[PDB]
């Protein structure tokens, strides 16, 4: 079988395939984001609804720190209640889909927690600079 | 040394312009005109944050949401009825005569009108009868014809829509917010040390009346009266009570709808028949709660003007859009003469004890139905009020009042609806639109770092 | 007196108090950012708005070199002549509101400076990269 | 008719029955329209 290199895939490909694998492919997914008459106005609100959507995610990604990084490791810990999973079946033997409806009930806390790190990581980072 | 930083996210904002939108809780073809439907969802219980150490500054005389508003209104109303019959076609002669049926005397204020009424096709005519009041119709050298014909074109509300005041929340895009004062004792303009921030306002109700401000909320310590300049007399007088007067208004009796048709396609609703005796509408207020009440405002105004008697008198005359309280009731147009109700004077030194008054006595007032109307004081649009079957009746509660001053002495206040958008500025006087600006620059002592 | 995280405030909260204290409660305010009737021109024109509005600021801190980040040193020093006021009394003596007021005249030198100083900051960094 | 002027072929008193404020009832009314904008019949323009 021959091999593709996985920037030649389609979009949402590897959906289906194991967490590790769907890793290498999400450069494809960020590319199709941002792709008078009655059509001119629902081709109008289409277009302001695809600028808000996309907004919406940078807007999480400046504050964690990771404005232009497409994985970028914080300083938060995992916790076990969570997810008890471990490594080895998270990232070989599962899906993105279902991670995701697994976790998504701790989500509003994941998410808070991050913001209240990276702001820590800047008020003390500025400190240190103040010593000169 | 020391160096520029710049930070993101600090508490400052800065006075601005903006566009608002509705939002309502969800209600439910039903239709309605302000298409609260459409409306987004507001929230079960919406934040609101109480600001500490900050004084900012109101002036609600120059403050566009009152202005924005008012346009979104007129708005409203010409987009429900485009798709209305109009009346063009009623402009027929009217063969008007006592009504006769077997206070009754009284009968002069409708008639019985027959008329030429076209039928589903145009070449033939039929001979059709429906009763008008008369202040909707005008002589000529012994025929009718109604007031409306010479000055323009005059719609219909279509029944299917009603018009009753839902209350809805105007709120501002992110990136903006409404200031809202807590002060009790807060005028129209001067600082405000308990500013509160919220992402919009409260349940506010479109309500159109022109000498009392009915079924709104109350102020909180005491009496509020706010005018941008007291001492000139030609600018209208807002009074916010704090305790408020019950009113009770019915039309009595069960008049028929009869559906005539007028051409093909178009039909209209008018007044059948009077089952039983005629009776005028009437309004009734309680003696105590409105002698107290034009006691208690008395009394604060002996402040604004000292040592001066101060009395209430009915209001000059002219056109009846203004002179008289007009309101809605179910749908239907009244104009009642308020003429008892101011008719005593304040003496800032004497006895006032209540107990001298009877109690169950009430104010009988009398009130005229008018079912063509030219709103917004501009003569270029009408609108028809269908009737309804059986008797209404329709309670709520005074809240504020709208009055007017006019050499050495006595004082006279009398009551006057000058502009129509003073209503509203007694329910948006604790609100200010306002713009965030999230970037701060300070020195520090903290320098970027450059890798070589 | 219990204490609160500041990540609890509420929106616009501790703007009366010290330009110190509130530096610790820049992540609220950033969050609440971007949040065929007639109505839906009104909603729609609203929506348009707070795009404008947001994406202002970003584009300013994007030439200024800080892209994501919050709390950001810069290399341009201050001049006595925009603020005469020790450090002492700034941060600890008076509100972000009276301090944005006292020099609104001078933010437009400043803007600049900050894009004339990072734009340098680019061309001497690249002549340092190709002497490999 | 009135008291260059010879030339008057360009503007006629036109009369025509208008319909007043009332639908029914129709009055004469005269007016003056420019001979580009009325054509005549079989003599009624
Ligand atoms: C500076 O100004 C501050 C603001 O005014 C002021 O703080 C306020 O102080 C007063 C006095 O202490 C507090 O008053 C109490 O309020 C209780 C109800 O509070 C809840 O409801 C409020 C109103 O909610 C409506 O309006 C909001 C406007 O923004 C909307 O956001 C809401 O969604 C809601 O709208 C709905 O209702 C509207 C009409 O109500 C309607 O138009 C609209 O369309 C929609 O339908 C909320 O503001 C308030 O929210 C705050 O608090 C909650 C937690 O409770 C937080 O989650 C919020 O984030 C926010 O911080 C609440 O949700 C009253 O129940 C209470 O009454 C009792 O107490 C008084 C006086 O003590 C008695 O007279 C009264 O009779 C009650 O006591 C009786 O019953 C008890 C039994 O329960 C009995 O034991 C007792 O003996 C007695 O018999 C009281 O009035 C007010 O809550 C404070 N906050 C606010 C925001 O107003 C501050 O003091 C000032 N001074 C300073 C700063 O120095
Ligand atoms: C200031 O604010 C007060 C407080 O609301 C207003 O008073 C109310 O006004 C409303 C609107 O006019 C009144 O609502 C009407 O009630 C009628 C009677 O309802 C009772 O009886 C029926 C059976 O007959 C019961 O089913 C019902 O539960 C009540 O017990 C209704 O018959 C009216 O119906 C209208 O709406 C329906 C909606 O589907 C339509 O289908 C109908 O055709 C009709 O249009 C109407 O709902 C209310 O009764 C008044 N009182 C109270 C206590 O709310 C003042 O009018 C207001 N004043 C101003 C100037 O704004
Ligand atoms: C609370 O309720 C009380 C009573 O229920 C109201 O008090 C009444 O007020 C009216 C209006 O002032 C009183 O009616 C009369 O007022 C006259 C005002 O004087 C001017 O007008 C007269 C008119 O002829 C002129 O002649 C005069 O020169 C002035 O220009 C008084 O002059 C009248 O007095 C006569 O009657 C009283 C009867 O009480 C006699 O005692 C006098 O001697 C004189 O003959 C008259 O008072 C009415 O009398 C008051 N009723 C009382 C006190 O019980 C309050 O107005 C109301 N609260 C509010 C805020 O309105
Ligand atoms: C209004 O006038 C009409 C006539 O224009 C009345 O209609 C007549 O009423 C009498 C007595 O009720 C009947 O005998 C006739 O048959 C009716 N004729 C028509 C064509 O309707 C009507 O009753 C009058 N109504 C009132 C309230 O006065
Ligand atoms: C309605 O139509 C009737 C006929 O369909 C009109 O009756 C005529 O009215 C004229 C008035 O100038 C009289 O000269 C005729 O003698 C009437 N004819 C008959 C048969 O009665 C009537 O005038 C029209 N208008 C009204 C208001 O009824
Ligand atoms: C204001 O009203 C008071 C009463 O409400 C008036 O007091 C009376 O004044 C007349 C003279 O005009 C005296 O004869 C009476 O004796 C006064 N009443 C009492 C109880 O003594 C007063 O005159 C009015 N005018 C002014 C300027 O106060
Ligand atoms: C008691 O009545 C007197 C009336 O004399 C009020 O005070 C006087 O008001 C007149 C108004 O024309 C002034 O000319 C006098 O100068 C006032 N008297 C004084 C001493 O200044 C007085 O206000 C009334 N009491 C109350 C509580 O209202
Ligand atoms: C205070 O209220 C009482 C309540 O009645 C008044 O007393 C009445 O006064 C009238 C006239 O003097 C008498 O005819 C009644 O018989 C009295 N009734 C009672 C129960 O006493 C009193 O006049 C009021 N005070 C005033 C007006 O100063
Ligand atoms: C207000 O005036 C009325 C006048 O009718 C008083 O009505 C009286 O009420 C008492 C007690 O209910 C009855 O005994 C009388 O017969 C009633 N008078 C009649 C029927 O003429 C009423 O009481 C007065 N208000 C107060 C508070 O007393
Ligand atoms: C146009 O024609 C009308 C008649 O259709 C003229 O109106 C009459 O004019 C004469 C003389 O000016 C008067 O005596 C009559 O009283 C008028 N009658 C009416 C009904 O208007 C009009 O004058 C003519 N105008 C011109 C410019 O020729
Ligand atoms: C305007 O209306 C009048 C009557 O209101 C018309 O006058 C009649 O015209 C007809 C034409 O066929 C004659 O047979 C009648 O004898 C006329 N009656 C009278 C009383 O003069 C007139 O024709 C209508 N049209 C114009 C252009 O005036
Ligand atoms: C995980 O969350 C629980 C619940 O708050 C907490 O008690 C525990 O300390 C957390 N684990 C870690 C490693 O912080
Ligand atoms: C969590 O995982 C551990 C081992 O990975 C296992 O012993 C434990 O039973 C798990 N907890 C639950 C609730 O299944
Ligand atoms: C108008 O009504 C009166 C009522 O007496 C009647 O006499 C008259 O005939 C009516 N008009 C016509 C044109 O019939
Ligand atoms: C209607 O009744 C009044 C009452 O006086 C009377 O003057 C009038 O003439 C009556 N009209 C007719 C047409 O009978
Ligand atoms: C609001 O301001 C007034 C004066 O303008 C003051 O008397 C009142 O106490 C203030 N309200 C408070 C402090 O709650
Ligand atoms: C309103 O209140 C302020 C401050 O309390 C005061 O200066 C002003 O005169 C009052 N009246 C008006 C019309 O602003
Ligand atoms: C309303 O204000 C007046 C002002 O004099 C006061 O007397 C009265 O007690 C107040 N009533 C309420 C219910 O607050
Ligand atoms: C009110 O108008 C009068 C008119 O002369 C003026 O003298 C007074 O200064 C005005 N007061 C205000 C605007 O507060
Ligand atoms: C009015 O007339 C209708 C129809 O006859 C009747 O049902 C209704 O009860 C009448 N009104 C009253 C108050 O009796
Ligand atoms: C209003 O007061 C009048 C006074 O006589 C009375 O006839 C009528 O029944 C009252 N209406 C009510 C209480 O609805
Ligand atoms: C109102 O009624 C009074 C008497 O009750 C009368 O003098 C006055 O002219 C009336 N005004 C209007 C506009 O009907
Ligand atoms: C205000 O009106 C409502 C509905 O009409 C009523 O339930 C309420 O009791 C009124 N307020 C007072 C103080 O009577
Ligand atoms: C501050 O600005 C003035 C005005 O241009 C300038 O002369 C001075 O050198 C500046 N200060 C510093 C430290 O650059």
């Amino acid at each position: 079988a021959v091999g593709i290199g996985a920037v030649f895939l389609g979009f949402l490909g590897a959906a289906g395939s194991t967490m590790g694998a769907a890793s290498n492919t999400l450069t494809v997914q960020a590319r199709q984001l941002l792709s008078l008459g009655v059509w001119g106005f629902k081709q109008l609100q289409a277009r302001v609804l695809a600028i808000e959507r996309y907004l919406e995610v940078q807007q999480l990604l400046g504050i964690w720190g990771c404005s232009g990084k497409l994985i970028c490791c914080t300083n938060v810990p995992w916790n076990s209640t969570w997810s008890n999973r471990t490594q080895e079946d998270i990232w070989n033997n599962m899906t993105w889909m279902e991670w995701e409806r697994e976790i998504g009930n701790y989500t509003h806390t994941i998410y808070s927690l991050l913001e209240e790190s990276q702001f820590q990581q800047e008020i003390n980072e500025k400190d240190l600079l103040a010593l000169d | 040394n020391l160096w520029v930083t710049v930070y993101y996210g600090v508490p400052v904002w800065k006075e601005a312009k903006t566009t608002l939108f509705c939002a309502s809780d969800a209600k439910a073809e039903v239709h309605n005109v302000w298409a609260t439907h459409a409306c987004v969802p507001t929230d079960p219980n919406p934040q609101e944050m109480v600001l500490e150490n900050v004084t900012e500054n109101f002036n609600m005389w120059k403050n566009d949401m009152v202005d924005q508003m008012h346009e979104d209104v007129i708005s409203l109303w010409d987009q429900s009825l485009k798709p209305c019959v109009k009346l063009t076609p009623l402009c027929v002669t009217l063969n008007c005569t006592n009504t006769t049926v077997s206070s009754n005397a009284n009968f002069e204020e409708m008639k019985n009108c027959s008329f030429n009424a076209t039928t589903e096709i145009k070449d033939k005519k039929k001979n059709e009868y429906a009763l008008f009041y008369k202040l909707d119709i005008v002589p000529l050298n012994g025929k009718y014809r109604l007031i409306n014909c010479n000055t323009s074109a005059c719609t219909q509300i279509c029944p299917k829509v009603t018009f009753e005041p839902i209350p809805i929340h105007y709120c501002a895009p992110a990136g903006y917010a409404i200031l809202k004062c807590n002060n009790k004792t807060f005028n129209g303009t001067g600082p405000c040390n308990n500013v509160s921030t919220v992402q919009c306002t409260h349940g506010i109700k479109p309500v159109v009346s022109t000498q009392l401000l009915l079924n709104g909320s109350l102020a909180e310590k005491e009496i509020i009266i706010r005018s941008e300049n007291l001492t000139n007399n030609a600018k209208t007088i807002i009074v916010h009570l704090n305790e408020s007067v019950g009113i009770v208004c019915t039309r009595p009796s069960n008049m028929t709808r009869k559906s005539i048709r007028i051409g093909p396609g178009q039909t209209f609703y008018a007044l059948g028949d009077i089952i039983g005796d005629i009776r005028q509408p009437h309004c009734n207020i309680s003696k105590q709660n409105w002698n107290r009440t034009l006691q208690q405002v008395g009394r604060k105004l002996a402040e604004h003007f000292p040592n001066r008697n101060i009395t209430f008198n009915h209001s000059s005359g002219g056109d009846l859009e203004i002179t008289t309280h007009s309101f809605n009731c179910r749908g239907e147009f009244f104009y009642c003469n308020t003429s008892g109700l101011f008719n005593g004077t304040y003496h800032p030194n004497g006895t006032y004890n209540e107990t001298a008054v009877n109690s169950s006595d009430t104010i009988t007032l009398q009130c005229r139905i008018k079912q063509i109307i030219n709103m917004w004081q501009e003569v270029g649009r009408c609108m028809y009020a269908p009737p309804i079957a059986g008797n209404i009746t329709c309670n709520s509660n005074i809240t504020g009042l709208l009055l007017t001053r006019d050499q050495t002495g006595e004082e006279i206040f009398r009551p006057g609806g000058g502009d129509m958008r003073d209503n509203w500025r007694s329910e948006l006087y604790k609100y200010k639109v306002v713009e965030i600006k999230p970037l701060g620059i300070a020195p520090t002592k903290c320098k970027r770092r450059v890798v070589e």
